[PDB]
This record gives C-alpha cells, sequence and structure tokens, in this order.
C-alpha cells in the first residue's frame, strides 16, 4: 500500500488510501 | 457532516450524516424526512452501484457531496 504523498505546496500528506488522501487534500 | 442529494424531480435534498453511516442509514434518513422508503431509494456515486450495507467512506463520500436518488422498484 503506497502512501499517496500530496504534492501540494508544503502539504506533505502521505495517505495509503484514496479516500483519506482525498479528505486530507 | 452534510451530503447533498439532487433528485431527478429537480429537488435538492440535504442530509446530516457521518462518513461511518451506511447507505442504508442515509436511505432510512430520507425515509424519515421525506417518506421515500429505503428500498425504493437508489443512491449512485462514481458510476458504482452503491449497496446498503456499505458505508459512505467505502464509496469515497465527503461533506457537501452530491448523491442522486433514483426510484429503483423491485421486480418488473
Amino acid at each position: 500500500n503506497i502512501a499517496y504523498n500530496c504534492c501540494w505546496d508544503q502539504c506533505q500528506a502521505c495517505f495509503n488510501s484514496s479516500p483519506d488522501l482525498a479528505d486530507h487534500i | 457532516m452534510q451530503i447533498f442529494v439532487k433528485t431527478l424531480t429537480g429537488k435538492t435534498i440535504t442530509l446530516e450524516v457521518e462518513p461511518s453511516d451506511t447507505i442504508e442509514n442515509v436511505k432510512a434518513k430520507i425515509q424519515d424526512k421525506e417518506g421515500i422508503p429505503p428500498d425504493q431509494q437508489r443512491l449512485i456515486f462514481a458510476g458504482k452501484q452503491l449497496e446498503d450495507g456499505r458505508t459512505l467512506s467505502d464509496y469515497n463520500i465527503q461533506k457537501e457531496s452530491t448523491l442522486h436518488l433514483v426510484l429503483r422498484l423491485r421486480g418488473c
């Protein structure tokens, strides 16, 4: 399970799940 | 959290639920607040057939999201 690291400005959010990553973004 | 259900009759129906709530719970909530029985309710999201026992999180449902309730009649 790859943690989806958010490539948003200074937003280092790596979520292994699609819904959690989407919520965090 | 809030979800939006834009109906085929042009009506915008809003619900106050949680992501941990099942589709069955959202359908029951529509039943209480509008009279639309949960079985006749068909909520569609992401081209996927949403099942009652599954939760809002399984279908990637966020706050202010837009579901569509279709009158799915059992049998024909």
